[PDB]
RNA sequence: CCCUGACGGUAUCUAACCAGAAAGCCACGGCUAACUACGUGCCAGCAGCCGCGGUAAUACGUAGGUGGCAAGCGUUGUCCGGAUUUAUUGGGCGUAAAGCGAGCGCAGGCGGUUUCUUAAGUCUGAUGUGAAAGCCCCCGGCUCAACCGGGGAGGGUCAUUGG
RNA sequence: UGAGAGUUUGAUCCUGGCUCAGGACGAACGCUGGCGGCGUGCCUAAUACAUGCAAGUCGAACGCUUCUUGGAAAGAGGAGUGGCGGACGGGUGAGUAACACGUGGGUAACCUACCCAUCAGAGGGGGAUAACACUUGGAAACAGGUGCUAAUACCGCAUAACAGUUUAUGCCGCAUGGCAUAAGAGUGAAAGGCGCUUUCGGGUGUCGCUGAUGGAUGGACCCGCGGUGCAUUAGCUAGUUGGUGAGGUAACGGCUCACCAAGGCCACGAUGCAUAGCCGACCUGAGAGGGUGAUCGGCCACACUGGGACUGAGACACGGCCCAGACUCCUACGGGAGGCAGCAGUAGGGAAUCUUCGGCAAUGGACGAAAGUCUGACCGAGC
């Protein structure tokens, strides 16, 4: 059950998140496999940076996003590309 | 803490004016206390390095932790010397900028003006006196309420305006043109005794 | 036990143990029943070889021996009779 | 098989056991505080299909998998025989 | 399109009023910056090491003054430095501490000149790896700073393969 | 980026010890205290633990039963059979001087639920049981007996070999051997639920079910080298070291057996005794070094003390079972119950270390088609 989920990295009331691919048994801030982009809930139009050439490779191997990761992966047009590669060939 | 004492005993103990040449050492140029006029024998070469350090620390009214951190920071430049870069970083603090510009007579008055929230850099207010003013930033006088008694009068009587300070007396904007030099800055005390004082800290 | 779900696991696993042991003993006696007839040199010797093979195979689909144990078993028996 | 195991070199030391020989591989390594180079030795056990090689031989061995409680190597070839 | 905040009427911003509520701890004979009075009389006491105290004590106890730091200041305990005082870097053995009373010798350590060869040590190139956070370098965000984020270097006595 | 000083003498130079001037800390205590921000807070007894909470969920797998609106459909409760989860997350450092850990490799000796892809199936039968109803013994915890009942619960019969194994062929590798193709022999599975079209339509969407192969992810085993004191600790081993075969395991192997032999390790420190979780890192130093392994991340070990297995993809199991032991508690004397090194909290030890708080709004986790339900992880507040 590989996942693609968020990981908290702020101070106390100014949170920040790294987008990371981890085994689902791991702790939220513990071990992971690799990091895939960044996400900032402040900064009114929220800031996303991500590689999007590893997201498409993990997605095709059975990794699965959480609910917020799917929202910010569709705002970037990554889910459409998965759609157009899988069920189109 | 900062300091509130008689501020003039301080100059009589360093042997330097500290207040824009306005004379605290006019009468009785000796030290305070009973044993003032009756001086005594020589002073070590520890007393000399301590006296130089205290001269510089009391010039700009700061505390010992902050003085030492500023000194440690100036040591990471490696472009020039280490006492020159120190005494130049010392000048770029928002209190000296208000003193040099001319909106205040003393440095204590300038400190209270920047503490009580009457000045602005680039339009935005800034309240804390240890701020680091960079080169080319017009610091202003809170165009909300610039009609105060003492600021007005202390803009008129310009005792000293330097060769690195720019200013216009209508909008009340000033800025540093570029960084100063030792010839332009107290070539009287030191920067080598102070560097040695921190070798064995 | 304290937790309600820990109390159910006790009876569930007790029942699983009961039937698991029953079926393992079934398999073991089938195999031994073949061995005691190949050590005698008796007529009706290929039929019980077949039956022992089938016994092992069925135990492997009931989650009782892994799958490699079954390959090992069928190999050993094959080298004894056929 | 594109991955490769480890081969070594040494002189045979014991040949009493049946099908097994001890080979000493020798090397020099330095001292951590002071500089100079000391010599260092460790013994290996290797497998012998027929109890061939004898003492003083200079052999090569290769890493296999557990063949007993202690032996992990096999005998590749004999390079130079003692007389 | 529509729908959800425990913190919490929290941070923050604007108006009026008032210098009014907000400074202490250690030291002052030499090391080591900062001295005069009075009390007491080898007593009462002080000390990190030198050492003070028996009638004019800058060394004890108070007062006035002065020095260092400051919402803290001193004291005890633990560790590294100063300590080249275990010395690879980086010490010594005539008299200061220190050549076994003398030989013979197994293992070990170190070895004259030179031609060809090898490549174990030695030197060097390329590839993999040495997590993240830390120290460090550049850049950026909280009114500044602590703090927070982005991109790098560094760290192996490491492995493989080619000179 | 390498600063020194006092102190042996009547005076000196050298040797030499002792002391001081710098840093830092999970610190304690004396005097004294205005605020905000970010962090930190049982180092001692791995001592004994009152009280509350820390793991459940699914009615779209299945039969029952109670209500609110004699036949009525919905909404809200109750226990039960069945699935999945409870091996994660959270705590502590007692044991351990060894493949435990770090770094570098190997497995042609290996396993892997949920997740992604591919190929092929999904046929036809049977016997029960809890609940429920009645009934016995019980101080209780709880046990039995009779009768009826359901399923994705359970069991046989069919069909499937792409799996393993053996034979021939071709190619190949670092011994054992590996890959691909052809045959031969014995054998092995499976389950429905909710919808759409519904002329009988007999079709179909979706989620589940069985067999085989890959990926991913997680685990297992073997090896080189590296990090502690004592020689006022020199001998240690008898499944011990090797071979033959047999059993056994996911798997190679003295892993365990029967037989055969007499080997193995040690001054390059075996054996024994004492102390210690290991590392990224942290403090100090000009460097080489020296001293620590608290907050945070990774690996390991333990769960009142000591043995064992069972269920399961995975445990020899942190709020599971069985036996023994010490301790505590309830009893009608026949007997029963328990384990804060989870979060708070208490008594005790100590120079010494916090509230018996709010919420799942955010991030992560379990189950469910989903709304959702659970979460002392965690996000906040208090000292």
């Amino acid at each position: 059950a590989v996942k693609i989920r968020l990981k908290r990295m702020g101070s106390k009331k100014s949170p920040f998140y790294r987008i990371v691919v981890a085994d689902s048994r791991s702790p939220r801030d513990g071990r992971f496999i690799e990091t895939v982009g960044t996400y900032n809930p402040l900064k009114d139009p929220a800031e996303v940076v991500l590689k999007e050439d590893l997201v498409l490779d993990w997605l095709s191997k059975g990794a699965q996003p959480s609910d917020t990761v799917r929202n910010i992966l569709s705002k970037e047009g990554v889910m459409k590309k998965h759609h157009e590669a899988k069920n189109v060939k | 803490s900062r300091y509130t004492g008689p501020s003039w005993k301080v100059s009589r103990r360093l042997g330097i004016s500290l207040s824009g040449t306005g004379k605290e050492l006019a009468r009785r140029p000796y030290k305070p206390g009973q044993h003032g006029p009756n001086s005594r024998g020589k002073v070590s070469e520890y007393g000399m390095q301590l006296t130089e350090k205290q001269k510089l620390r009391h010039m700009y009214g700061m505390n010992e932790r902050q003085f030492r951190t500023l000194f440690i920071k100036a040591s990471k430049i490696k472009e020039g010397k280490h006492g020159v870069n120190f005494m130049v970083l010392l000048e770029q603090r928002l209190d000296n900028v208000v003193y040099r510009l001319g909106l205040a007579t003393t440095r204590r008055q300038a400190r209270q003006l920047v503490n009580h929230g009457h000045i602005t850099v680039d339009g935005k207010r800034v309240d804390i006196p240890s701020y680091h003013v960079e080169v080319g930033q017009v610091i202003g006088v809170r165009e909300k309420s610039q009609n105060i008694s003492t600021i007005k009068e202390a803009v008129e009587a310009t005792v000293g305006r330097p060769a690195f300070v720019s200013f216009d007396t209508e909008k009340l904007e000033g800025s540093f043109t570029r960084l100063p030099e030792r010839d332009e800055l107290y070539p009287e005390i030191d920067e080598a005794l102070v560097v040695e004082y921190y070798n064995q800290k | 036990p304290n937790i309600e779900s820990a109390i159910k696991r006790v009876r569930t696993s007790a029942n699983a143990n009961a039937k698991n042991s029953s079926q393992t003993n079934a398999m073991r006696t089938a195999i031994k029943k073949f061995e005691e007839a190949v050590a005698a040199g008796a007529d009706n010797v290929d039929a019980l070889y077949n039956e022992a093979v089938k016994a092992v195979d069925m135990a492997a689909t009931k989650g009782l021996i892994h799958k490699n144990k079954a390959n090992r078993d069928k190999i050993r028996l094959s080298k004894l009779a056929k | 098989e594109r991955n490769q195991r480890k081969v070594y070199q040494g002189r045979v030391v014991s040949d009493k056991m049946d099908k097994t020989i001890t080979v000493v591989v020798e090397t020099k390594k330095n001292h951590p505080i002071y500089g100079k180079r000391m010599k260092y030795s460790k013994k290996y056990k290797a497998h012998d299909e027929n109890n061939t090689a004898k003492v003083g031989d200079i052999v090569k061995i290769m890493e296999t998998r557990p063949l007993s409680a202690t032996k992990r190597f096999r005998l590749l070839e004999v390079v130079e025989e003692a007389v």
